[PDB]
């Protein structure tokens, strides 16, 4: 039940000793990680990491980092993190409709980081299958009632009336440019125009508007001589 | 469409209710056995009051001599016994019977004879002293004869009497378990009775006197004569049988109504309920079978249907008065007439036997029957809906605070029947015997008469039940011998119970007439009423009249202060009066830190008022202020606003979670708004800051800031408006536009497949805050000033709900509309005239509630724009779609729906389906706890503690400050600080957290907590808890994954199970400064 | 094992994103069948199961295509198969369908299909060449086999061109011709000389096809070309391998001898 070290999947368990209770009858915390491989630019070096501790930022990884090199003596240093949806809120855009669930990215600068983190990390797996009292414990940056009121503060005007203008501003350049660029005749390769009207401004929203979407049966000869065929 | 609807219900109900003819052929065997015992019984002639003295103490059997008892220096006649001629009465007799539960009964009569009558014998207790040993003489020698055919083994007789009729016992035999017929559960009654026409009816009339020492008896004028005309009836309504076809369902279907109701056809003038059952139906419809038109047409014909018959006999009882506008008259052996005279007594009258028929219906009872004649008119001409299970399968006569809306508790310590002198402060007299010949009907009318003119327009009706009437005897003993209620008389208490007048329950004087030189008689018995506490106050326009004032008070109403009052003086100085029920819930409702409010009613309002004038103020500045898009409307839309606040809304009280009240600021119509959803939000925000720079610089006593609007997911630029003006209050103005619909409506339409039901749930939390909720709250305002009530019983409703700890995951708009749910529709019940009949009305309502069948469909109406038929089909239309697409609900379990709302989700959306269960089930520990103990103060406080148990694990938490006077509740914060900070610092977060591990957890776990600290926390108001419960998802084990949404644990290398302490100490990091107790399973 | 309908549900209720347990589900109705409750089973379990396991949608996808091919007609076929394209990877449940017609033998129609994702989805793709190769092979049509290889070789770009010839050799050699392998692998040698992965897919797939003589010619080839020292050592020690699995003595003398000349520069 210690020996549970690595998943067929190639995940690599790393148990954490919890801060304990006042009241409680140490702990561990399974925090999961496999290296992640992408064609992406942006997602070059990177780690997945699964079941993240509650609200770990950017300086749970730097203080995780810094055991990390501090036990190992590896050489490794963390770029950015990615994916922190945490709580669910930031999934959807839906400013982009208008006009890795549980997981986290961790961004290292080179394969000397990845490598020598990811030694790291399998040395810890076989730390705690060997001997799993050696390990880090893990720490919150505990909130207390300071970040509750900052959870219930009114916000800053200087900051709101700042951000407010400048996105004023580029959402206004932004509006007047797709304005021109619609109404500035659009004439084919092939000799042809297009039609667009009076108050259109997105050709965005024409390629949406198409994706959105007297028989006299008396008149003849024949068709009479059916009818006083009907009459029969 | 109703013929075939009501005609198929009414087959159901007659399929049910139909007997047996195995039943009917031992009870005809047993009746035949009981005619040879009879005939083999023998007579006997003339002896004397001592020698029949000298029989009946010899011998077992008791002679019930009735109050008074013959005396032989004053009784001139005596005694005989020839063969009587024997009858069977009752539904079976009227080829009737039905299955009742308990048991049902036909009755024998045994007719005494004209040779045996003296001419005189009606006069002066004689023939009912005849009566009296004629049946102890006849229990004697059936005694002898059941000794001697064995069949003692198992049949039980006792004495009762006929209909709850003191002064007529008859016997009753029964069998317990070959002529046995315990499967059948009936009991036979012997009743010993005279022939027809056997005394004069004109000497005989309600007004001719029988007892001399001049007043008559007409209740016992009717006892004696319908004992005489029993068989009459019974031709009659043979005749009536033969003539019309469905006379068998009609009556049945009249019986059942009558025991659902719960009349029946006993004495109610004994302080009892009744007076109008099977036989009094019976003799009604053959009399509207006759005719009962005002120049005598017919009414009910003979070839219509038990619908139509009810129908009509119900129209009837419904339009037509009885008691104090007119009578009817027919004649049994030629036809029937109203005529227009009251004479304040229920009066259909037979000149052919000359009777009044209702007389055991007293004036109470009629007027009950007159309001559940028309509640069920309205409910038969109503066409939408399905009433008629409504009708006939509901018995609310169950608890007696759900059928009447004030019980009291009063005690009468009497004592003696010589004590009376002593212990009474009327007086029961000669006449008064004459009149009432029972101290039970005398004291009863006496408590109806006082009670009634004492509350006079505050009470619709009035009733008054005698707790511990025995109607039955054994023959050993006289009568109903019993020591209960601190005297020697056959009741333990009296419970005093009123049908309560809403609007003019709180008058604060209780007017009288006015003043003339002379004393007026109207005035005299006012002085003479009041005593003490009347006065002659000059009121405000200049009037000089009569008026008792009374103080009001929270805690108990002025209903209860005019009781006690007319009670202790007009009654005796002895009786107890009680009603701690209502007292502990108008405690157990919170009361708001100010001043006089202890002696402030239930029913003000002047704090939601103060609260919409400062709102007025500010709507006046804010309209008036100068944008570059002028304002086109401000919509108050806040729950103070319809009167649905929990705490009272108190000036400067800055941690109720209902603080600060929801605006809507909308302007004017323009093309020039931008379309894109981010950039929109922040142009409302610009619009929201130049409203609040004007507002600091032209009215700088107005306080403001800037909060944001998490609510809505996926749109997260919402930025509200917080101001606190200075009389102490707070509103949250957002910014509603004409863009807001079309851009979600693009949105929803540009997502991909999957994402669609994310934003479906996005744009309905966006219609029921934004659009909907106009509506609902001017709805609810317009019906909450027509129903009073409604508000006292939606704030004890959501104080059960947050004690019970379901409002965190309950919306507020749910919570009033599943309150006001009895308020708009109350069939079959009663509209409720109290705090506590309305909440056990929301109780009992929503227990019964099948919601996986049954879906919620309101017409948010004044009394007597409803749904008509169209549009309530639609909404069921769109009912059984929903349930096609979720037949277990899984997804959705409250299909709520109203004329402003006939979707049907937009307000019980994301709902789990554990806390809906929940709901239902702690309503059915709730009325299941008052079925098996009667309603008091443990009760309901064992209703209101909390339950902390099923709960997979639970966190005791405590602030460092206590908040009740913060939270404006008294058991005051003056001014608002120079720091929102502090404001936040004074502020709660408990909520804020449960929700947050909610969103963090919403996979795996369930997480609830106590939104109103203010009341909930304890003495101190300083305490929540939060409960959480685990998913069987995570109960059970699983396979590793990637989006698993869990701190887990693997159980091997491939399985995983959760990581229960994990959680625990993670909640217990986050609430480090704030945990402190924490128990688990 | 659960059998009633009501613990049926109840465990629905328990756990809507097991697959395991809906397939069991729509497994029991199969074995009373109802095809009407079979998809408003699948209607109910698409509405109830999350938009983010999006395998588990593939594999309900996959569930009422098994049940409209064995219990359904065509018509339903190409509605559901309309549906799942305009939902889910049209390429993915082209394949999926195709797998399904392979399993219940429908080969003129599995074929047409063949035709259809070769016609839309041929221009970038190439595992629909590699199944079509595999069905014709198992049908046995070399030449119009040779001639989707030439429709793929028109159709897909250079790198492109690569894989489908290494994988049309590949299947030669596995159950195809060797002849045509051998023959297609000396062009692409022809044409590419260079590549080391390539010529060691190759020794790998003759060692594996059991040729000795081949083996051998192609070995002393690939001691004519020029190879890096990690790579010569990779492929002799290979070499040394497959002779000593063999048994040849004289063989393993001679490699070392080789060996020995080829260290000794």
């Amino acid at each position: 039940i210690e020996d549970i070290s690595a998943m067929k999947n190639g995940f690599i368990v790393v148990p954490f000793k919890l801060p304990d209770h006042k009241a409680l009858p140490a702990s561990l915390h399974f925090m999961f990680a496999k290296r992640h491989q992408s064609s992406n630019s942006n997602e070059s070096d990177c780690l997945f990491l699964v079941n993240l501790p509650l609200l770990s930022n950017i300086e749970h990884m730097k203080k995780f980092v810094g055991q990390l090199c501090g036990k190992y003596d590896t050489v490794s240093h963390v770029e950015e993190l990615l994916y922190n949806d945490e709580f669910g809120l930031h999934e959807v855009d839906l400013s982009a409709l208008t006009s890795p669930r549980n997981t986290a990215l961790l961004k290292f600068v080179d394969a000397a980081s990845i490598n020598n983190c990811w030694n790291a990390l399998k040395k810890y797996s076989n730390l705690h299958a060997k001997h799993p009292n050696e390990l880090f414990e893990w720490t919150y940056t505990t909130p207390s009632f300071t970040t509750f009121v900052n959870f219930y503060k009114p916000l800053d005007i200087d900051y709101l009336k700042e951000d407010i203008h400048t996105h004023m501003a580029i959402f206004e350049q932004r509006e007047a440019q797709a304005q021109e660029d619609v109404q500035s005749s659009i004439v084919d390769e092939d000799g042809f125009t297009l039609v667009v009207g009076k108050n259109t401004k997105s050709l965005n929203s024409i390629r949406k508007k198409i994706l959105n979407k007297k028989a006299k049966k008396d008149f003849y000869r024949f068709q009479v001589r059916e009818r006083k065929k009907q009459e029969i | 469409f109703k013929s075939n609807i009501f005609k198929l219900q009414i087959d159901e109900l007659l399929e049910q209710v139909k007997l047996k003819q195995k039943h009917v052929l031992k009870v005809e065997k047993f009746l035949h056995k009981l005619y040879d015992i009879l005939q083999e019984i023998p007579d006997w002639e003339e002896k004397s009051l001592a020698e029949v003295d000298s029989f009946f103490k010899n011998k077992i059997v008791s002679v019930p001599f009735v109050d008074p008892k013959p005396i032989p220096q004053n009784t001139n006649y005596k005694f005989n016994y020839k063969k009587p001629d024997i009858s069977l009465i009752g539904s079976f007799a009227l080829k009737a019977g039905i299955y009742q539960p308990n048991g049902s009964s036909i009755d024998t009569l045994l007719t005494m004879p004209k040779e045996l009558f003296e001419k005189k014998d009606f006069l002066n207790f004689r023939c009912l002293h005849k009566r009296s040993v004629y049946l102890a003489y006849l229990t004697h020698h059936l005694l002898i004869l059941l000794k001697k055919d064995k069949l003692d083994s198992f049949l039980q007789l006792e004495y009762s009497y006929f209909d709850n009729d003191p002064l007529l016992p008859i016997l009753r035999i029964s069998c317990s378990k070959d002529y046995n017929f315990y499967k059948t559960r009936f009991s036979i009654n012997l009743l010993i009775g005279f022939p027809y026409k056997v005394f004069e009816p004109k000497k005989l009339l309600p007004n001719r006197n029988c007892i001399r020492i001049l007043p008559a008896t007409p209740l016992y004028n009717f006892s004696v004569l319908s004992s005489s005309t029993h068989e009459n009836y019974l031709k009659y309504l043979y005749k009536t049988k033969k003539q019309t076809e469905s006379f068998v369902e009609a009556t049945v279907l009249g019986r059942l109504w009558l025991q659902q109701r719960g009349f029946s056809s006993n004495m109610s003038h004994s302080g009892s309920l009744g007076g109008f059952g099977t036989f009094e139906f019976t003799i009604l419809m053959a009399a509207l079978l006759n005719g009962g038109g005002i120049n005598s047409n017919k009414i009910l014909l003979h070839g219509f249907s038990s619908y139509q018959l009810f129908k009509g006999v119900i129209k009837y009882l419904a339009t037509m008065d009885l008691c104090h506008d007119g009578h009817l008259q027919f004649h049994s052996n030629p036809a029937s007439k109203y005529i227009d005279e009251g004479f304040q007594t229920p009066t259909l009258f037979d000149k052919s036997t000359k009777v009044n028929i209702l007389t055991k219906m007293t004036v109470s009872s009629y007027q009950i029957l007159k309001e559940y004649a028309g509640e069920t008119l309205r409910m038969l001409n109503n066409v939408v809906q399905d009433q008629f299970s409504n009708i006939f399968l509901t018995n609310i006569s169950r608890f007696d605070n759900l059928k009447y809306d004030l019980c009291y508790d009063v005690q009468l310590p009497l004592g003696k029947y010589n004590n009376l002198e002593t212990s009474l402060a009327a007086t029961f007299g000669s006449m008064e015997r004459v009149k009432f010949i029972t101290l039970e009907n005398f004291l009863a009318h006496k408590i109806t008469n006082v009670a009634r003119y004492a509350l006079g327009d505050r009470i619709k009706y009035i009733q008054i039940e005698m707790v511990g009437q025995k109607s039955d005897f054994p023959i050993t003993k006289r009568k109903v011998y019993s020591n209960t209620g601190g005297n020697h008389f056959n009741f333990d208490f009296v419970r005093v119970k009123l049908i309560v007048n809403p609007s003019e329950c709180d008058k604060l004087v209780t007017k009288g007439p006015a003043h003339s030189e002379t004393m007026s008689t109207e005035a005299a018995v006012f002085k003479n009423f009041w005593g003490i506490k009347s006065s002659l106050r000059r009121f405000k326009d200049g009037s000089i009249t009569h008026c008792c004032v009374w103080s009001t008070s929270s805690s108990e109403p002025i209903i209860s202060s005019i009781v006690n009052f007319a009670l202790q003086k007009h009654v005796s100085k002895k009786a107890q009066i009680s009603n701690e029920t209502i007292k502990k819930f108008h405690n157990f409702l919170p009361l708001p830190n100010l001043p006089s409010s202890a002696k402030t009613s239930v029913l003000n309002l002047s704090s939601f008022f103060n609260l919409k004038k400062s709102f007025d103020d500010l709507y006046k500045i804010i309209f008036q202020m100068k944008l570059p898009l002028s304002v086109k409307s401000i919509l108050p839309v806040g729950s103070a606003f319809r009167y649905t606040s929990l705490c009272q809304p108190v000036p400067f009280a800055y941690s109720d979670p209902d603080f600060f009240q929801d605006v809507i600021l909308e302007f004017e119509t323009s093309p020039k708004w931008p379309d894109e959803i981010t950039s929109l939000e922040k142009a409302k925000t610009a619009f929201l800051l130049k409203i609040q720079e004007e507002l600091s610089a032209n009215s700088s006593t107005y306080r403001s800031f800037f909060s944001r609007d998490e609510s809505i997911p996926y749109n997260l630029e919402i930025v509200t408006l917080n101001i606190l003006t200075p009389e102490g209050y707070g509103f949250k103005f957002r910014v509603l536009t004409e863009r807001d619909e079309i851009l979600y409506l693009r949105a929803i339409a540009n997502a991909r497949n999957e994402l669609k039901p994310e934003l479906e749930a996005t744009f309905l939390k966006f219609t029921a805050k934004y659009l909907a909720s106009v509506r609902h709250t001017r709805t609810l305002e317009n019906i909450s000033h027509s129903y009073q009530f409604y508000s006292p019983v939606v704030r004890l409703f959501k104080r059960w709900l947050d004690t019970h700890l379901l409002l965190g995951h309950i919306t507020d708009e749910l919570a009033e509309l599943i309150a006001i749910k009895p308020f708009v529709d109350p069939a079959p019940y009663f509209i409720p005239g109290s705090l506590e009949n309305g909440f056990l009305k929301v109780l009992k309502f929503i227990s019964q509630w099948n919601w996986k069948d049954d879906p919620l469909i309101l017409d948010l109406v004044k009394p007597e724009e409803r749904l008509t038929l169209a549009q309530y089909k639609g909404i069921q239309m769109n009912f059984t779609n929903l349930r096609n697409s979720d037949p277990n609900g899984t997804h959705l379990q409250f299909f709520v729906a109203s004329k402003n709302d006939p979707s049907g989700i937009l307000y019980s959306s994301g709902i789990p389906l554990p806390i809906a269960t929940r709901l239902t089930a702690l309503a059915k520990v709730a009325v299941n706890l008052l079925q098996t103990h009667g309603l008091n103060q443990q009760t309901i406080n064992l209703l209101f503690t909390p339950g902390l148990k099923d709960y997979d694990f639970v966190v005791d938490l405590r602030t460092p400050i206590g908040l009740k006077s913060s939270c404006g509740i008294l058991s005051a914060p003056s001014n608002f600080p120079e720091n929102l900070n502090d404001l936040s610092e004074k502020m709660d977060p408990t909520y804020q957290l449960v929700k947050y591990l909610n969103l963090k957890y919403k996979n795996s776990l369930i997480l609830s907590s106590r939104k109103y600290i203010g009341v909930n926390g304890g003495e101190k108001g300083d305490k929540n808890v939060i409960t959480g419960l685990i998913k069987p998802l995570f109960k059970g084990a699983h396979k590793f994954r990637v989006n698993l949404d869990c701190n887990v644990k693997p159980v091997d290398d491939e399985n995983v199970i959760l990581n229960k302490e994990a959680i625990f100490h993670e909640i217990a990091a986050f609430g480090n400064d704030m945990v402190i107790n924490f128990e688990t399973d | 094992a659960p059998e009633s309908v009501a613990d049926f549900e109840r465990l629905l209720i328990g756990n809507p994103n097991s697959s395991v347990v809906w397939m069991n589900y729509m497994a029991f109705q199969l074995q009373l069948s109802e095809i009407e409750k079979a998809r408003e089973l699948a209607e109910r379990a698409l509405k109830t199961i999350n938009f983010r396991e999006e395998a588990e949608k593939l594999n309900i996808w996959i569930a009422m295509l098994n049940l409209e091919n064995t219990f359904g007609t065509e018509e339903t076929l190409e509605e559901v198969f309309s549906r799942a394209c305009q939902y889910m990877d049209s390429y993915t449940i082209h394949t999926k369908l195709l797998g399904i017609y392979e399993i219940s033998e429908k080969f003129d129609k599995a074929a047409e299909l063949f035709k259809a994702t070769a016609k839309k989805f041929g221009g970038e793709k190439v595992s629909i060449w590699v199944s079509w190769g595999d069905f014709l092979i198992s049908h046995n049509e070399e030449q119009e086999a040779r001639t989707i290889l030439g429709n793929a070789l028109k159709a897909l770009p250079k790198r492109n061109h690569i894989e489908v010839v290494r994988k049309f050799a590949q299947l030669e050699f596995a159950k195809g011709d060797p002849e045509r392998g051998r023959s297609l692998f000396e062009g692409l040698v022809a044409d590419a000389p260079k590549r080391i992965d390539l010529w060691n897919v190759y020794v790998d797939q003759e060692v594996k096809a059991k040729d000795k003589k081949k083996v051998e010619d192609l070995f002393e080839r690939i001691i004519t070309k020029k190879i890096t020292r990690k790579q010569a050592k990779f492929f002799f020690n290979k070499w040394l391998q497959f002779e000593e699995s063999e048994g040849d003595e004289k063989t393993i003398e001679y490699v070392k001898a080789k060996a020995t000349e080829y260290v000794a520069s």
